[PDB]
């Protein structure tokens, strides 16, 4: 379960979302639907939106292990 | 482990861990129970530690005596080595990348490092008890006891005021917290220092009951104040078992030294462990048929990791250090630098562009150096805190008001951002500036007594949060009026989702508390089955079916969807670790080929092929196109794209520059240039074209308001309190709409049963079982379609006139029959990138970022796009500077072409715009545009917003691209 406070990130994060539904379910949802979401694997992409992603703002946003970099694996 | 709320599965001990104080640079303190060996008192109550009381109890050979509880240690890691006499320096260095570093003759411990840049500093009074703590050397925090030594405030040493406030009583154990944040925890325990119950600041208490006495009791019936976490335990031998509030029984069995040996569960998943007795994993089994080998050399550090059918990892080491070369054994292998100092630089990926680090005189790093630009710079002032930070070009200034929270944000542009804070932290109010005076996108936050966000106010309403006294969000209401409540069960689980329509969403879940059916508000059903690893297999849907299967490696194989005709059979082929290259169905089948190193120089799609090359820092340059034409793509610092060559020396190049904030700028050619402008906000304000100009003049609400056009145009528009377009004039009339809050036309022509209109402008729309529209009659025309089972259009009649669709086996449409001929598309991932029809190739370029079009090529011409701030094209002129193509858009998307010198079947961002049934497919949904929503629903219906027909808010200011 979870009992952990939700702090303002939290809150702020799922404000700016537009489906209104935990990231529990919204996983599984998106885990679901395979067959739809499939994609190339491996295939560096130059339109910066994907397909589980979908509507978006045109207004720019700049908002503010962080120094080194996860190379493959990390065990 | 941790079954139960809090409690083991060995052993019947619970542990509690609970935070006092979260400080912005990182200092935590937190406290354990352990109810286990809880009859001595350290201070803070019978079996209570600040975990930060360590006591090694001799030089070397007694145990070092953790908070939460050379002659090295194997099965541990232990290394602790002695130092110079007088002064015992012990530093006992443990295998969990920790250092507690003890001295003699005053009996305490310091320089507890944590990392490289963790570090924590002690300083004790004249007796045996920590009065100053510090992070590194500047002073943190101060205990203050109360002559009896019992801890009950504490300090902050730069402000005055207390930050936890302990309550004990009688019996010599704090029955009080009283946190940083402000919430009293109350704590009672038995006759025997065990613990009773526990009460929340919120006001859920939780019960615990003891089987045994003394120490070496258990903890079972672990219920809460209604039942809501209902755990029952109980322990035989070496094999427990636990069953939560939904009968859900799931047992374990260990060894004599404490490790797992076997896990079940109530479906019949079942994982073993076996040991090579040296306490190391080395056989791992799953419930499906495949087992893990480890493998260790000299010292363990597991150097061989064997999957049962594939491959290994293959782990690397030089004497001592961390990851030195990553086989990764795929086609590509990796390496890094490790010096005995930390600092890991010099790392080779599977592609170039290696990594330098420099640091200054201290542990932070200063300057991130990369191939062709990426360079990251930092500086650092006399303290801790980051003043400046460079990341592309832009040296941001952050100032602080003489606290370890940021104050000012200041851009290089001029917009500064000012941030207030109150005694506490959780910011309440965030503002821009600019270099006028003027204000623009406050945002205000308001919590209630506890600690939770209770409203926020935006520029554009007021958004407020019920909780239902647990932190669940129980009830959220909109600026407008509507809310929306949440309605749970047992073990805390989503369960009904209830609207002001008063339509509810329905939620299903099996044994295993995963997903297992979902009722929407239109009333479907679904199954959701599973497999004994957690992967979905038969999606189950009422008419249709998809069953998926896998190669048992973890990839998807095969799908055979179908609903009794029209089957898919789509076929993959995945390798060990990605690299699928192939798809296959009736209709296509995509190849890809793949370089020594891994890189997509060659794809296949069925008799055509692209191609292209990579550059040394992994950057595409001389892409390869058919029928023998290819491009030249040119870069500068900080790895941008700003020229782009052909390989015709008939055609011009174009020039890009970028502004200070790293956004596309200006893009010029011989004979056109385009210039944007902000506002210092992120919002397109002002287009110039060189002979067309465009402003935007936004309202109160941050919405676009007036478009103002040279080209005798001006345009108003005035929205709702939500955002939902109300009204709109552009040159002599004005088309007014409505809307009930939720996406759905509420005028006199309007008709819906649940969500789905039923009659629109005198036209009548027929659904089916899934919610598709098959049936379209308006005021004469009858249009009637037959879609696949993969809620994707097949064919389409009705209109004298019949089309028919084909897909790949990634859902992009292929091929398109009708009566004008056979036309081919060509697809480039999830962009489309040319076309054929008989008749020529033609390819098109967009942005490197955005699917704006910039230019089109067809019979060596090329011809250059006029876009607003949305990405529709406007106007398409040629070389020589005349109008070749001229269009107006509507409110809700209608092309009125007025010169057709030309075909443009662009559309918003991505679309394809049909000739024969005038509709809108960009990557696997249809779009009316004479009607303004979609014609199907998508599998992200309830993950990407409330209506599922719904595009967005309004067409002016958001954008759909991808589909769904």
């Amino acid at each position: 379960c979870e009992e952990g406070l939700k702090r303002l990130q939290q809150m702020l994060a799922e404000y700016q979302a537009q489906s209104d539904v935990p990231q529990e379910v919204c996983d599984q949802i998106l885990e679901a639907a395979k067959e739809s979401s499939v994609g190339e694997d491996g295939v560096r992409s130059q339109v910066k939106i994907r397909k589980p992603n979908g509507k978006n703002n045109i207004r720019y946003e700049y908002d503010l292990i962080t120094f080194y970099r996860h190379i493959n694996y990390s065990d | 482990e941790k079954a139960g709320d809090p409690v083991s599965l060995v052993t019947g001990e619970e542990i509690l861990t609970l935070n006092d104080v979260e400080l912005p640079n990182g200092f935590v303190w937190s406290r354990t129970y352990r109810s286990s060996k809880a009859s001595r008192n350290q201070g803070l109550g019978y079996g209570w530690r600040h975990a930060f009381q360590f006591e090694l109890k001799e030089v070397t050979d007694e145990k070092h005596n953790v908070t939460s509880w050379t002659s090295y240690q194997v099965y541990v890691g232990a290394s602790c080595h002695f130092l110079n006499p007088n002064i015992r320096i012990v530093t006992l260095s443990s295998g969990d990348q920790y250092r507690f570093e003890l001295v003699e003759d005053i009996w305490l411990l310091k320089q507890v490092r944590n990392g490289i840049f963790s570090t924590f500093q002690l300083r004790y009074s004249r007796n045996h008890r920590l009065i100053e703590v510090a992070h590194n050397k500047r002073p943190v925090l101060e205990c203050q006891y109360d002559k009896q030594g019992r801890l009950v405030e504490l300090l902050n040493a730069k402000t005055e005021q207390v930050l936890t406030t302990y309550i004990y009583d009688e019996q010599d154990d704090l029955v009080g917290a009283t946190n940083d944040l402000g919430l009293t925890e109350r704590y009672e325990y038995q006759d025997q220092h065990l613990i009773a119950k526990r009460v929340r600041p919120t006001g859920f208490t939780h019960y615990f009951e003891w089987s045994g006495e003394g120490s070496s009791a258990k903890c079972i019936r672990n219920f809460g104040d209604s039942g809501i976490y209902d755990y029952r335990f109980h322990y035989e031998g070496a094999k427990s078992s636990y069953s939560d509030s939904l009968d859900n029984e799931w047992t374990f069995i260990h060894d004599e030294q404490g490790h797992l040996l076997e896990k079940s569960s109530p479906t019949g998943r079942t994982w073993q462990w076996h040991y090579d007795h040296l306490g190391r994993k080395e056989k791992a089994v799953f419930p499906d048929n495949s087992t893990t080998q480890y493998q260790y050399n000299q010292q363990g550090q597991l150097i061989s990791k064997l999957h049962s059918s594939g491959a290994q990892i293959q782990y690397g080491y030089d004497s001592l250090g961390k990851l030195v070369k990553t086989v990764s054994p795929d086609g590509d292998l990796e390496k890094a630098y490790y010096n005995s100092l930390g600092q890991r630089v010099w790392d080779i990926d599977a592609l170039g562009c290696v990594t330098e680090y420099e640091y200054d005189k201290h542990g932070q790093v200063v300057k991130r150096e990369s191939e062709d630009g990426k360079k990251s710079r930092w500086w650092w002032d006399k303290q801790q805190r980051l003043v400046a930070h460079e990341v592309d070009g832009t040296l941001l200034r952050y100032s602080y008001g003489a606290t370890d929270l940021v104050n000012g944000i200041a851009y290089p542009d001029g917009c500064v951002a000012q941030i207030s804070y109150d005694d506490y932290g959780r910011r309440t109010s965030i503002r821009y500036f600019n270099d006028e005076d003027k204000v623009g996108y406050s945002e205000e936050y308001a919590y209630d007594e506890f600690s939770r966000v209770a409203q926020i106010q935006t520029p554009e309403g007021v958004t407020s949060y019920q909780w239902g006294a647990l932190a669940q969000q129980e009830a959220v209401i909109f600026p407008d009026g509507s809310h929306i409540s949440y309605e749970y069960d047992q073990q805390r689980n989503l369960t009904k989702l209830v609207r002001s329509d008063g339509l509810a969403f329905e939620f299903w879940y099996d044994s295993e508390g995963l997903l297992s059916g979902t009722v929407g508000f239109d009333g479907l059903h679904s199954q959701f089955k599973y497999d004994s690893m957690g992967r979905i297999i038969r999606k189950d849907v009422a008419d249709r079916t998809v069953l998926y299967s896998y190669d048992d490696a973890g990839f998807l194989q095969h799908i055979k969807a179908g609903n009794g005709k029209n089957i898919v059979e789509n076929h993959f082929n995945y390798t060990l670790g990605g690299r699928l290259t192939l798809a296959s169905n009736r209709h296509q089948t995509l190849q890809y080929q793949y370089s020594s190193f891994g890189h997509l120089t060659k794809r296949i799609q069925g008799q055509f092929e692209i191609g292209e090359e990579f550059n040394r820092v992994g950057q595409r340059v001389s892409q390869t196109l058919p029928d023998k034409t290819s491009f030249n793509f040119s870069y500068d610092t900080n790895g941008r794209l700003s020229e782009i060559r052909f390989s015709d020396d008939s055609l011009p190049k174009i020039e890009f520059q970028y502004d200070v904030m790293g956004r596309l700028s200006v893009t010029e050619t011989e004979s056109f240039r385009e210039s944007k402008l902000y506002d210092g906000v992120g919002r397109l304000v002002e287009q110039q074209w060189s002979g067309r100009e465009k402003k935007y003049i936004y309202n109160a609400q941050n919405r676009i308001s007036s478009i103002l056009d040279n080209t005798a145009g001006a345009t108003h528009y005035q929205y709702d309190t939500l955002g939902y377009v109300t009204k709109v004039s552009e040159a002599g009339s004005t088309s007014t709409f409505e809307s009930d809050s939720f996406g759905n036309p509420a005028l006199a022509d309007s008709k819906v049963m649940s969500d789905r209109i039923e009659a629109y402008a005198g036209v009548r729309y027929k659904y089916d079982q899934q919610g598709n529209q098959v049936k379209r009659e308006g005021d004469g025309t009858v249009q009637k379609r037959v879609f696949d089972a993969l809620s994707q259009l097949v064919e389409v009649h009705g209109d004298s006139s019949i089309s028919h669709y084909e897909y790949d086996a990634l859902g992009r449409r292929t091929k398109k029959i009708t009566q004008n001929g056979i036309t081919e598309f060509l697809w480039e991932g999830e962009r489309l990138l040319g076309e054929r029809t008989a008749d020529g190739f033609r390819w098109y370029l967009y942005q490197p970022e955005t699917y704006i079009p910039l230019a089109v090529l067809e019979n060596g011409s090329i011809y250059l796009y006029e876009c607003d701030q949305v990405g529709k094209p406007e106007r398409l002129k040629d070389s020589a500077g005349n109008i070749v193509w001229s269009a107006s858009y509507d409110v809700h998307g209608f092309a009125s072409i007025d010169v057709e010198e030309v075909r443009n079947p662009l559309r918003f961002q991505g679309q394809y715009f049909d000739q024969e049934t005038n509709l809108h497919y960009n990557l696997a949904r249809y779009y009316d545009p004479k009607l303004g929503r979609f014609i199907q629903q998508d599998p992200i219906s309830i993950a990407g917003g409330i209506n599922h027909y719904q595009y967005a808010v309004n067409p002016i200011q958001w954008i759909d691209p991808t589909g769904f």
